[PDB]
C-alpha cells in the first residue's frame, strides 16, 4: 500500500502551497531593504510565483489519484464503536499497531547502523538444513532442489531462468565450492564436476566463489544464505553494462555491489 | 454520500478558481490604493472586502488538508489491520477475533512493561 | 592473586559483549511480529520473551560486574600513581620462561601429531574420492 | 453576545481542559470507562444537542424555545434529557406523573450513560425510541436498575442501539426496530451478554418476546412465555432471572 506515501506527498505539497502563499504575501508586505543600485529583489517576487507554480505540483496528485475506491468497511476495525457500546475501555489496538511499527523501524535502523561491530573475537542438523533450503526456495523463478547423492554434506542446485544452472556444496552452512554450468549437467548418475564453460561462466563461478568467501559471516547462516540467494538471483537479466559499452570483453557481468556493470572493472 | 477522492476532485478546481479570483481582487485593490494614494483618484468604484477572499481560501485549504489526512489515516489503518490480523470478517468468529485482539493488546503491554523494567534496571 | 591486567582485559571483553548483546537484542526485537499473525500464537512468542528476559538479566549482571571492575581499577591506584609513561610511550621470570619453552615444545609435538592426523584424514578423503 | 472572540488562557489550565480524564465533573462513580476530554465532552454534548434537536423537529413532537434548549417533554409530563451546564452540572428536575417517582431519575441516568462519551450517535436513535409509556414504565425502570444501578456473568448489563450492529450474531436482522404502537410491538429492549453473548429477539404480541446458545435460549424463552406466571408488562424481572441463571 504505497498510496499512503502518495497521500503524504500530496499533504506536504498542499502545505507547501499554503506556506508559499503566506511567504509571498509576507514578502509583498515589505519593500527594498537596501538595494542602492536597482530594486532587483522584485524579481524574487516572480521567483515566489514559481513556488506558487508548485501548486501545479499538487496537480501531479491527479496522476497519483484514484488510489483507494473499494468496499472493505475499514478492514475489520470496528469492534466497540460499531459494536458493543459498553465495550469502551478499542483504540488500544491502533496504539499497539503504531507501537509495533515504530519498534520495527527503530530496530531495523539500529541493526542497519550496527554494522560497525565491536567484538574482537570469541575468547576469554540435516533437517534444519533442508528446512532452510526449502524456505529459501520460496522465491519465484528460483526453482532449486537438493538430493545429497554423496556424503552428509548438502548438494544443492539452482535453475532460475536459463540452462545456466549452478551447484553449490554446503556443510549445513557457508556453501563453498561453487560450480556454474551453462547448458549442461548431472551426468553419470548424480552431480558432476566438469566445470566446463565458455571462458565467461567460469568467470561467473570465480565471482561466486569470491562472494562466498566475501559474504561469509561469523554466525547466523540464515542471513548468509539469504544474501547468497539474492546475489545469485541478481543475474536474471545480463543485458546491461554501465560505466562502459556492452562489449568491454567477452561478456560484462559482475554485480558484486548490488548493481551489474561492465566486467574487468574491479 | 461523498467519497474522499470525489471531494478532493471537486474541491481542487474550486480552490484554483478561488485563488485566481482572490489574486485578481488583490491586484485590483492594490492598483486602486496606489491610484488613490500615489496619483489622482481615477478608480471611482468601490472595491471588495478582500478579507473574505483569502479567508475562504485558507478555509478550503484546511478542509482539503484534513480530508486528505483522514484518507491517509484510513489507508494506514487498513494496512496495519491487514498486517496485524488476517482478512476475515462477517470469515472469522467475532468473539474469537475480540479475544485475539485482547490477547494481542495484553502481549504488547507485557513487552512494553518488560522493556520498561529493563530500562529501570539500567538506571 | 592480583590478576589486574587480566581484570582489565575481562572488562574490555565485557563491554564488547555488552555491545554485542545490544546488537543481538535489537536483531531479536526487529523480528517480533504480531502475535496472531499466522501460527506463532504464544509458543515462539513466549520463547523469545523468556530469551530476552535472560538477555536482560545477563546484561544487568554484566553491568554489575563492569561497575565492580571499574571500582577495582580505581582502587588499584596504589604506588606509582601518576605513571606518566602513558604520554611517554616508547618510540622468577626464568622459571616462567622455561615453563613457556616446555609448553611450546609439547605444543610442537602435538602439532606434529596433528599433522600426521590430518595427513591420514586427507588420505581417507582420497579413498572416498575413489568411492562409488 | 452570541459568539466567542479570542478568549485567553494563561497556564497549565489549558492542560487541565486537555488531558482526557475519566472524571466527568462530579464523577458519581456509578459508571465511567473511557478517558473523556473536557473539550471532547463539550463538543460531543453540543453535537448531540444539535442532532437530537434536528431529529425532534424531524419526526416527533417539539417544545418551545428558552435559554437552555429543552425538547425533552415526555408523554404525560417530564423534561430531563440534556446536560445544559455540562461543565457545571446536569440539573433538570421538571416533573413526573407516573414512575417510568425515582424511576424518572433512573431513566435520566440511563439516557446520560447512553450519551456519555459520544463513541457514536446511537444514543440519539435510542432516546428517540423512548416514546412508549406502556411496556416501558416499570419494565424500563427495572432495565435501568439492572443496567448501571449496582444490582445484586451474574446478569451482566448488555444494551445496544447501533445500525446493523455486527456484535450480535446475525440470524434475522430486520430493518430498524425501534417502536411499534400496534399488535406486534417491535421493541429491541437491549442486547444480551453473559460472562459470551447472543442476540435478544423480542416482539410484543400484546393481544414481551414472542420470538449453541441459539439452540437453547429461544426454546427456554418460549417455554417461559408459555408459562407466563413467572415473577400488562412483557418481561420485566423474569428476563433478568433468565439472563442471570437460565443463561447457562
Amino acid at each position: 500500500g504505497v498510496n499512503l506515501e502518495a497521500f503524504s506527498q500530496a499533504i506536504s505539497a498542499i502545505q507547501a502551497l499554503r506556506s508559499s502563499v503566506s511567504r509571498v504575501f509576507d514578502c509583498l508586505k515589505d519593500g527594498m531593504r537596501n538595494k542602492e543600485t536597482l530594486e532587483g529583489r522584485e524579481k524574487a517576487f516572480i521567483a515566489n510565483f514559481q513556488d506558487n507554480l508548485h501548486s501545479v505540483n499538487r496537480d501531479l496528485n491527479e496522476l497519483e489519484r484514484l488510489s483507494n475506491l473499494v468496499g472493505k468497511p475499514s478492514e475489520n476495525h470496528p469492534l466497540h464503536n460499531s459494536g458493543l457500546l459498553s465495550l469502551d475501555p478499542y483504540s488500544q489496538l491502533l496504539q499497539a499497531y503504531k507501537w509495533s511499527n515504530k519498534l520495527q523501524y527503530h530496530a531495523g535502523l539500529a541493526s542497519g547502523l550496527l554494522n560497525q561491530q565491536s567484538l574482537k573475537r570469541s575468547a576469554n542438523p540435516q533437517y534444519v538444513d533442508d528446512v532452510i533450503s526449502r524456505i529459501d526456495r520460496m522465491f519465484p523463478e528460483m526453482s532449486i532442489h537438493l538430493s545429497r547423492p554423496n556424503g552428509t554434506s548438502a548438494m544443492l542446485l539452482v535453475t532460475l531462468g536459463k540452462v545456466l544452472k549452478v551447484i553449490v556444496v554446503m556443510r549445513s552452512l557457508f556453501i563453498d565450492r561453487t560450480i556454474v554450468k551453462g547448458y549442461n549437467t548431472e551426468d553419470g548418475k548424480l552431480d558432476i564436476w566438469s566445470k566446463s564453460s565458455y571462458q565467461v561462466f567460469q568467470k561467473v563461478t570465480d565471482h561466486a566463489t569470491t562472494a562466498l568467501l566475501h559474504y561469509q559471516l561469523p554466525q547466523m547462516p540464515d542471513v548468509v544464505v539469504r544474501s547468497f540467494m539474492t546475489w545469485l538471483r541478481s543475474y536474471i537479466k545480463l543485458f546491461q553494462a554501465p560505466c562502459q559499452r556492452c562489449g568491454k570483453f567477452l561478456q560484462d557481468g559482475l554485480p558484486p555491489t548490488w548493481r551489474d556493470f561492465r566486467t574487468l572493472e574491479a | 454520500d461523498f467519497d474522499p477522492v470525489q471531494r478532493y476532485k471537486m474541491l481542487i478546481p474550486q480552490l484554483k478558481e478561488s485563488l485566481q479570483t482572490l489574486m485578481k481582487v488583490a491586484a485590483q485593490n492594490l492598483i486602486q490604493n496606489t491610484n488613490i494614494d500615489n496619483g489622482q483618484k481615477s478608480s471611482d468604484a468601490p472595491l471588495q472586502r478582500f478579507d473574505k477572499c483569502l479567508e475562504e481560501f485558507y478555509a478550503l485549504c484546511d478542509q482539503l488538508e484534513l480530508c486528505l489526512r483522514l484518507a491517509h489515516e484510513c489507508l494506514s489503518q487498513s494496512c496495519d489491520s491487514a498486517k496485524h490480523s488476517p482478512t476475515l470478517v462477517p470469515s472469522l468468529p467475532y468473539p474469537q477475533y475480540l479475544a485475539v485482539i485482547k490477547a494481542q493488546i495484553t502481549c504488547a503491554k507485557d513487552i512494553h512493561t518488560a522493556l520498561l523494567d529493563c530500562a529501570n534496571k539500567v538506571t | 592473586e592480583v590478576n589486574t591486567a587480566t581484570l582489565c582485559r575481562i572488562g574490555q571483553e565485557t563491554v564488547q559483549d555488552i555491545v554485542y548483546r545490544t546488537m543481538e537484542i535489537f536483531q531479536l526485537l526487529r523480528n517480533m511480529q504480531l502475535p496472531n499473525g499466522v501460527t506463532y500464537h504464544t509458543g515462539t512468542y513466549q520463547d523469545r520473551l523468556t530469551k530476552l528476559q535472560d538477555h536482560l538479566r545477563q546484561l544487568s549482571i554484566l553491568f554489575r560486574k563492569l561497575r565492580l571492575v571499574y571500582d577495582k581499577c580505581n582502587e588499584n591506584c596504589g604506588g606509582m600513581d601518576p605513571i606518566p609513561v602513558e604520554q611517554l610511550i616508547p618510540y622468577e621470570r626464568r622459571e616462567i620462561v622455561e615453563v613457556n619453552k616446555k609448553l611450546k615444545q609439547k605444543n610442537q609435538q602435538l602439532k606434529q601429531i596433528m599433522d600426521q592426523l590430518r595427513n591420514l584424514i586427507w588420505d581417507i578423503n582420497a579413498m572416498l574420492a575413489m568411492r562409488n | 453576545r452570541s459568539w466567542a472572540a479570542s478568549i485567553p488562557t494563561i497556564h497549565s489550565a489549558l492542560n487541565i481542559l486537555l488531558l482526557p480524564s475519566p472524571t466527568p465533573g462530579l464523577v458519581p462513580g456509578l459508571a465511567g470507562s473511557y478517558l473523556c476530554s473536557p473539550l471532547e465532552r463539550f463538543l460531543g454534548s453540543v453535537i448531540m444537542r444539535r442532532h437530537l434537536q434536528r431529529i425532534i423537529q424531524q419526526e416527533t413532537l417539539q417544545l418551545i424555545n428558552s435559554n437552555e434548549p429543552g425538547v425533552i417533554m415526555f408523554k404525560t409530563d417530564a423534561l430531563k434529557c440534556r446536560v445544559a451546564l455540562s461543565p457545571k452540572t446536569n440539573q433538570t428536575l421538571q416533573l413526573k406523573v407516573t414512575p417510568e417517582d425515582e424511576l424518572q431519575v433512573l431513566e435520566k441516568f440511563f439516557e446520560t450513560r447512553v450519551a456519555g462519551p459520544p463513541f457514536k450517535a446511537n444514543t440519539l436513535i435510542a432516546f428517540t425510541k423512548l416514546l412508549g409509556a406502556p411496556t416501558h414504565i416499570l419494565r424500563d425502570c427495572v432495565h435501568i436498575m439492572k443496567l448501571e444501578l449496582f444490582p445484586d456473568q451474574l446478569k451482566w448489563n448488555v444494551q445496544f442501539c447501533l445500525t446493523i450492529p455486527p456484535s450480535a450474531p446475525p440470524i434475522a436482522p430486520p430493518g430498524t426496530p425501534a417502536v411499534v404502537l400496534k399488535s406486534k410491538m417491535l421493541f429491541f429492549l437491549q442486547l444480551t451478554q453473559k460472562t459470551v453473548s447472543i442476540i435478544v429477539p423480542i416482539i410484543y404480541d400484546m393481544a414481551t418476546q414472542q420470538a449453541n446458545s441459539s439452540v437453547a435460549a429461544p426454546m427456554m424463552v418460549s417455554n417461559i412465555l408459555k408459562r407466563f406466571a413467572e415473577m400488562r408488562q412483557g418481561e420485566c424481572t423474569i428476563f433478568a432471572a433468565v439472563r442471570d441463571l437460565m443463561a447457562n
